[PDB]
């Protein structure tokens, strides 16, 4: 007993994966596990979650790729369908949910073929022909192309599906505000770039007091007064505000006795004369975020000037796309033409916090922000994010075009289709194309289950309208109606581009994982 | 510790020093208290002196 | 010798489901329990104290949880409640927290149900806004109505707001002092400008309120007890800049061949010194105040010429006093002028409790104020001091928006009934949830007649009772033990705490309901 023997000693100590074994049973149940974790997810009816990091942190979240980002995961194409889904979130927004969900359909269907003893490889030829026929069938179910650009109507209808998948109670509050940041958010440095809003939170006053500014806020002090000028005339200056000191050791010295006398005074009257110079091109408020003299506040005092403190390179930069002024590393030129320009700019109290407001209004094009209120800051987290993802929507939406209808209902037409193509394809690969096809109908399920109605007569009765081309009508969200709903009149949408790429990273992850049969692992 | 016909308190400080007194509120001061309203009344003849 | 391999680390917790949620509600119910006793005329403070030994007492809630560091994660979203409310508006901080944990408590049993969690929250969402509408509806203005002064509502704002606090005995005195405070912060209405002051000792009756700024701060150099510290029609000079020999000014090494040169370079420093101190006294003051640490030699000769002086003061007390006197504060001593020196009616410096306080005071145009809170608990600054802070903060809030309610509960009971009618209208499941939704709400009343030992049903029944007709404003008169209009008995609290209670409370219980299960990470 007690002494079997190894045939290959070659490992210190590590595991040694082999046989299909790993394959067939523990990465396809490893990613059912990632499944069945966020199964729950995904949905309208989805309900939110919570986690804590290893350094104890809270995280409410709805969103996939937030709370995958939260576990630290071992398994390696756990790993595999994770930073797929994550580099997934990078590209279009929502779909997180979308790719896991398939990423488990895709290899609980399949690994039952390869049970069935179908062709690992011929799996793979199978997962992408298909993946490609419903690419091609994709675009002929676009419907409700919406051209409008800067409209508010348009755009709020259309944003309110990801709020509502996200948050299901305050769609009509975050609709108009993220649309309100959309409409005033105009190409300028090119095409609605996501950076071009920022997001402030501020806690107390309930979700429905949050408001939206044209322009932009800093959650710091002031030094001086506090004024709003209709004429508001700003400066920037990245360099500290104060006398440029040489970065070489620079010892001042002195020879005589009145060096000291006028060396003092001299100090004093050249930080007045350069204070005054930028006072003198009317400039009534300066920002900076390099250390600030005592002396040039004094003088700034002295000339009813504003400051601002501690702001960080991104800040500084925020604030010079907002007012279009030219930060100036040199403190001297207070130059006319790259010289702020602000509708007003004051300091008002929110939740017993000192806060610096950017009041504006500009025709150009400024970025602007959003203003969360509201009690917890853990939901502060989750509400922005959500509001950054229905933003991110908005971009893709921007990029090119194309609502489709969503609510499965496009799932569903796919999973006919393909299923379609699939008995004119004979050849062992059927049955691969079958189960792709088959694997479709696990988004209709996941919003079933987060439901909670009796998922099977959904789907056969969503078949079942949908055998007369009614491509607009998905699943309902109604206890009292467990049936159906038709989408368009409903506008619950989505967008083309995110279930195109959400698809085709969904089949590069399966036909990654599915490929690699033996495993070896050194020891962590 | 109070009255004329009273007696006074010997402390003994946490260094080995020690000290012979009658004002309470020295008498509290010195004194290591841990439960917390003994802290309260320390701080009590403390203000009160 | 292969094993199988985890998800995710060794003793990664998870739990899911319906005992997760219940768990969650238990754990909020807790964390109530801690706090039920607190809120009421009668009603209860905590003593927490560290592991470090320092104690702490606390009336207000949302400071006791603070100290109660909790580690379970729904609760500290209750706790991060408390610290909204804090911010926002003030005590009910714990009524907060009892409505919180008590609709949690109400919707539990249905939660043994099975139900998707999604239509409980539609339910509070619907609830809570008709609730908030219906308090905007029956919220009562005064500048409106006749028999108002600009201030009686703070007044009785004040006076509904304290007694709960340790002062409430005192609270016929201090809310006049607050009255009278928070109507000179105008117009900046933040809180930085009065500061607070824990003088040791003394009755807290005899606390005071200065139409000025004092300072609980010195410091000892040479002369400061020589110079007179009587100064009848001052002149204010306010001086960032140090004043002492090249202490702290730009480093510099120097060469001097000739000696008699050695000794011009030393009168010549000295002479800087003397020429800051001429600017000074030609300047025509008497009193200077420094951030900055003040030299000795300055000090006596201020003392000799009758110049009053103190230095290090500390820089917020400084803004405080340059705000009060009208001066602007200084850094150059050359560029000096009468403009930016402030004036004061009278000037003193006094003893209280052992401590060297200073006194200025009687500035008629003067937008900032401070307190000098004596008392004799140590425990007692930090209590006062968080119920005054209270009372400004909520009275400043009153300010801003001529919006009162009465206080006694009736407005929950109102709510309670208004909801309960509007229930029968709503068939279906959403029925029983607005229903159980009242029935959490009601609380209050039953804590305050709790914590004022009384069979709150009989309070509750004729409270109901009464209330279907007679009038809004009825509700618990704890002196009395049964109902009374408390609105002419003045018990009145401004609308947006109420308000902004119940918004955080709905949007607390969507919170904690929307959890399935939890993941912990080592």
């Amino acid at each position: 007993p007690k002494a079997p023997g190894f045939a290959q000693m070659l490992k210190e100590g590590a595991k040694h994966f082999s046989g299909l074994e790993e394959a067939v049973y523990r990465n396809i149940q490893a990613c059912k596990e990632l499944a069945q974790t966020t199964r729950t997810a995904y949905g309208p009816n989805g309900m939110n979650k919570m986690v804590i990091n290893h350094l104890e942190k809270l995280f409410v979240t709805n969103d996939a790729a937030t709370i995958l980002r939260e576990l630290e995961v071992q398994h390696p194409a756990a790993k595999m369908i994770v930073m797929a889904s994550h580099m997934q979130e990078q590209e279009v927004g929502d779909g997180t949910n979308f790719v896991l969900v398939f990423a488990g359909a895709l290899l609980e269907l399949a690994e039952e073929l390869l049970r069935i003893g179908l062709s690992v490889s011929e799996v793979i030829e199978g997962y992408e022909i298909a993946c490609r026929k419903a690419h091609e069938i994709l675009p002929n179910l676009v419907c409700c192309s919406a051209k409008n650009l800067r409209d508010i109507d348009e755009v709020s209808s259309l944003l309110r599906t990801s709020i509502m998948s996200k948050q299901y109670g305050n769609e009509v509050f975050l609709a108009k505000l993220i649309a309100q940041a959309c409409v005033s958010i105009f190409p300028d440095s090119g095409h609605f770039n996501v950076d071009n809003i920022r997001v402030c939170k501020i806690l107390g006053s309930g979700i429905s007091s949050s408001s939206v500014l044209h322009g932009m806020v800093f959650k710091k002090e002031t030094e001086g007064d506090v004024t709003s000028v209709k004429d508001a005339k700003i400066a920037v200056y990245s360099c500290p505000f104060d006398g440029m000191i040489t970065e070489t050791k620079g010892t001042v010295l002195i020879k005589t006795a009145e060096e000291l006398m006028n060396f003092s005074k001299g100090e004093e009257n050249l930080m007045d004369a350069q204070v005054k110079a930028i006072a003198d091109t009317g400039a009534n408020v300066v920002v900076t975020g390099g250390k600030v003299a005592d002396m040039a506040l004094h003088y700034a005092n002295k000339y009813n000037i504003m400051l601002v403190r501690l702001n960080s390179k991104w800040d500084l930069r925020r604030l010079c796309k907002t007012v279009g002024a030219t930060a100036l590393p040199r403190l001297t030129p207070p130059v006319l033409e790259e010289m702020g320009h602000c509708d007003s700019v004051y300091l008002s109290e929110v939740g017993d916090t000192q806060v610096v407001v950017f009041k504006h209004e500009k025709e150009d094009g400024a970025i602007s922000t959003i203003v969360l209120r509201g009690s917890t800051d853990n939901l502060m987290d989750d509400i922005e994010r959500a509001v950054d993802d229905g933003v991110n929507t908005f971009k893709v939406l921007t990029r090119d075009k194309r609502l489709v209808p969503g609510g499965g209902a496009t799932e569903i037409e796919l999973a006919k289709q393909i299923t379609s193509y699939g008995e004119t394809c004979p050849g062992l690969e059927q049955y691969a194309i079958k189960k792709f096809a088959e694997a479709f109908e696990a988004i209709p399920r996941a919003l079933a289950e987060n439901s909670g109605v009796k998922a099977n007569e959904v789907i056969s009765k969503l078949y079942a309208v949908h055998q007369e081309g009614n491509k607009n009508v998905g699943l309902d969200i109604e206890a009292e109606v467990p049936a159906v709903k038709d989408m368009l009149e409903a506008g619950i949408l989505d967008t083309y581009l995110g279930k195109y790429w959400a698809i085709k990273l969904a089949t590069n992850a399966a036909v990654t994982v599915l490929r690699v049969d033996q495993i070896i692992m050194a020891k962590p | 510790s109070l009255g004329p016909n009273g007696l006074d308190k010997m402390m003994v400080d946490k260094d080995g020093d020690v000290t012979v007194t009658n004002d309470g509120a020295t008498i509290l001061s010195m004194m290591d208290v841990d439960h917390q309203i003994a802290k309260l009344m320390v701080e009590l003849s403390k203000s009160q002196d | 010798m292969p094993t199988p391999v985890i998800l995710l680390k060794e003793g990664t917790d998870s739990s899911q489901g319906i005992p997760q949620l219940v768990s969650n509600i238990s754990a909020c119910q807790v964390i109530a329990e801690a706090v039920r006793t607190t809120l009421g005329p009668r009603g209860m403070d905590k003593l927490i104290v560290d592991g470090r030994g320092k104690a702490t007492i606390s009336n207000d809630g949302a400071t006791i949880l603070k100290l109660l560091d909790v580690v379970h994660p729904a609760a500290k979203t209750l706790v991060d409640i408390a610290k909204s409310q804090d911010a926002e508006v003030g005590d009910g901080t714990t009524s907060v927290t009892l409505l919180a944990a008590e609709f949690l408590k109400q919707v539990k049993p249905y939660v043994e149900e099975g139900l998707h969690p999604q239509i409980i929250i539609r339910a509070f969402r619907t609830a809570t806004q008709l609730a908030v509408n219906k308090i905007k509806e029956i919220a009562v203005t005064v500048k409106k109505a006749d028999k108002v002064e600009q201030r009686k509502l703070l007044e009785k704002c004040a006076m509904t707001a304290l007694s709960s606090k340790l002062i409430s005995q005192q609270k016929a005195f201090f809310a006049k002092m607050v009255v009278d405070a928070v109507m000179m912060l105008d117009d900046l209405l933040q809180l930085k400008m009065i500061g607070i002051k824990k003088v040791q000792g003394g009755a807290l009756e005899d606390s005071q309120l200065v139409a000025g700024v004092a300072f609980k701060k010195t410091f000892s150099y040479a002369g400061f007890e020589m110079q007179p510290k009587k100064y009848h029609n001052p002149k204010i000079a306010l001086l960032n800049v140090e004043l002492e020999l090249k202490a702290e000014k730009d480093n510099a090494e120097i060469r001097v061949h000739t000696v008699e040169d050695y000794q011009a370079i030393v009168d010549a420093e000295w002479n800087i010194l003397y020429d800051k101190l001429e600017k000074i006294h030609h300047s025509g003051a008497k009193v200077v105040l420094s951030k900055l640490p003040i030299g000795d030699v300055a000090t006596q000769y201020f003392a000799d010429r009758d110049m009053f002086c103190a230095g290090r003061v500390p820089e917020e007390d400084l803004k405080r006093t340059m705000m009060a006197c009208g001066g602007s504060i200084q850094t150059s001593v050359n560029a000096l002028s009468a403009d930016v020196l402030g004036r004061c009616q009278v000037f003193e410096e006094t003893q209280i409790g052992g401590e060297r306080y200073n006194f200025f005071t009687g500035c008629p145009k003067a937008k900032t104020c401070t307190f000098i809170l004596r008392g004799g608990a140590e425990q007692f600054m930090e209590e006062t001091e968080r119920s005054l802070h209270d009372a400004i903060m909520i009275v400043r809030r009153a300010i801003k928006n001529d919006s009162v309610v009465a206080g006694g509960g009736a407005i929950e009971m109102e709510l309670s009934k208004y909801l309960r009618d509007y229930s029968r209208t709503i068939p279906g499941k959403q029925q029983l949830l607005i229903g159980a939704y009242a029935k959490a709400l009601e609380i209050i009343p039953r804590q305050l007649c709790d914590n004022a030992g009384f069979d709150a049903t009989n309070i509750l029944n004729k409270l109901r009772a009464r209330h279907a007709q007679g009038g809004t404003w009825y509700g618990v008169d704890i002196n009395n033990e049964d109902i009374a209009d408390n609105f002419e008995a003045f018990v009145w609290e401004p609308a947006m705490v109420r308000i902004n209670a119940l918004t955080a409370a709905s949007e607390a219980a969507c919170l904690i309901v929307s959890v399935d299960e939890t993941i912990k990470n080592p």
